């Protein structure tokens, strides 16, 4: 559930760093003088992997979603459960108070 | 359908990267120099800087409607991905029936206590001489 | 009266099985699967016709106390009344378990044997069983077995009342609910 979840949050974060590296590299080439074309080279390549490697995540969850997908509403569910365990919680705070009653007249007898 | 709208899901992706990839190599493409013939320079100059703006606003939108792309994935993955709501529940299940027992073992054992002070107040009581 | 039995068969291999499991967890019936292990037995009457009676029997090896059963299937209807399911005539009947003793003296004798494993679930009336069939070598023993294919079997099916249309549509809609994953369909049981 994490899993898929922070493949998405991952590809969230490298569609800011295929921008941010789109917008470096014309910063690069908006220099008067840019000496490190390396580096420009080095963006470039980043940029191409950024935007390719956002593809092929995308491309392979939309296959996994295709694989899985049905249309149909999903018809388990887990209330039954909660109920039972909402019952002996309040089974609980019933003999809390009645504890607390007898505790009461408990003082009240050696009170005197 | 859910076909039709996992095929509309792998449109939208295309078109995007598409647009992005698109956008950037025209930009570089006009970032070119080339000597002018008949297009008056400050004219060539100007109409160059709205296309680039232009190009990088639609690059901007394109990075927006990826992340339109990934939330609609993730709802879909959230709403009906089976096997995950079935771990769900399962977990859900499980966790709900120990909270249960452990109530139920804490109920019984106090039974079995308040039992016993009873059976010495009941012995008490009824064997006062009043 | 004559009840009538609608079939629908596929099959599906294990390593895609889970999620087939995971998917008919999410649209049959909010239950937990229920790993039956049976041994069937099929009894053959060699009369005087030239089909001779068949007759299948099952013990559930797995459950204690289960009572055997006994199972009639009718050849397959003809008619196009039904055109997408297996439509057959099923007289289906518990019994002790003395049987096979029983049905050797009624001049039945024993085909095969074989295991089948797997898990069950429902939908309404349908009854999905997902199972892997074992055939038994050593054929007094039930440990001796060995698995037949790689992929499990997968059978969807209705008894119901004889007629009694408007079944096999709603079989048609939740073998489409499976599509990707299974191909079910009416198989022939010819060739």
């Amino acid at each position: 559930l994490a899993n898929e979840r922070l493949r998405a949050l991952e590809d969230i974060e490298r569609e800011i760093g295929a921008i941010l590296q789109n917008a470096g590299t014309v910063i690069l080439e908006l220099s008067k003088e840019k000496t490190n074309e390396r580096l420009l080279d080095r963006q470039a390549a980043a940029f191409t992997a950024s935007v390719q490697h956002v593809e092929a995540e995308l491309s392979a969850q939309i296959r996994y979603l295709t694989q899985v997908a049905t249309g149909q509403p999903h018809e388990g569910s887990s209330y039954s459960s909660r109920k039972d365990c909402q019952m002996a919680l309040k089974r609980v705070d019933y003999a809390r108070l009645k504890l607390s009653d007898v505790a009461r007249t408990c003082e009240q007898m050696l009170e005197n | 359908s859910k076909e039709t709208l996992l095929q509309s899901y792998n449109k939208r992706l295309k078109d995007d990267i598409k647009s992005i990839m698109d956008n950037f190599t025209e930009i570089i493409k006009t970032a070119k120099i080339e000597d002018e013939t008949q297009v008056s320079r400050a004219t060539q100059g100007e109409q160059d800087n709205y296309e680039m703006h232009v190009r990088a606003a639609n690059i901007v939108r394109a990075g927006e409607s990826l992340m339109k792309l990934v939330s609609d994935l993730k709802q879909f993955l959230i709403l009906n991905d089976f096997p995950s709501v079935n771990e769900a529940i399962d977990q859900r299940n499980q966790q709900l029936r120990t909270l249960q027992e452990e109530c139920d073992r804490k109920l019984i054992t106090l039974r079995d206590e308040i039992s016993i002070d009873l059976y010495e107040l009941e012995e008490e009581y009824y064997s006062s001489s009043s | 009266i004559n009840m009538m039995e609608y079939l629908l068969q596929g099959s599906v291999l294990d390593h895609s099985l889970e999620s087939l499991i995971h998917r008919l967890r999410g649209l049959c019936d909010n239950m937990e699967p229920e790993t039956f292990l049976d041994h069937e037995m099929v009894f053959l009457l060699k009369g005087q016709q030239a089909s001779p009676f068949v007759l299948r029997a099952r013990r559930s090896m797995d459950r204690a106390g289960a009572p055997w059963h006994l199972r009639y299937l009718g050849q397959p209807e003809m008619g196009d009344k039904n055109r997408h399911a297996l439509v057959r005539n099923c007289v289906d009947i518990a019994t002790s378990e003395n049987l096979t003793d029983f049905l050797m003296e009624m001049g039945f004798r024993m085909d095969h044997e074989f295991v089948a494993k797997g898990h069950l679930f429902r939908k309404g009336i349908m009854k999905i069983m997902v199972y892997k069939i074992f055939r038994i070598l050593v054929p007094g023993n039930t440990d001796s077995t060995e698995a037949l294919s790689l992929s499990y079997l997968v059978e969807l099916s209705v008894v119901a009342p004889a007629g009694q249309d408007m079944v096999s549509d709603d079989m048609k809609n939740f073998a489409e609910q499976l599509k990707p994953l299974v191909h079910l369909e009416k198989i022939d049981p010819k060739r």
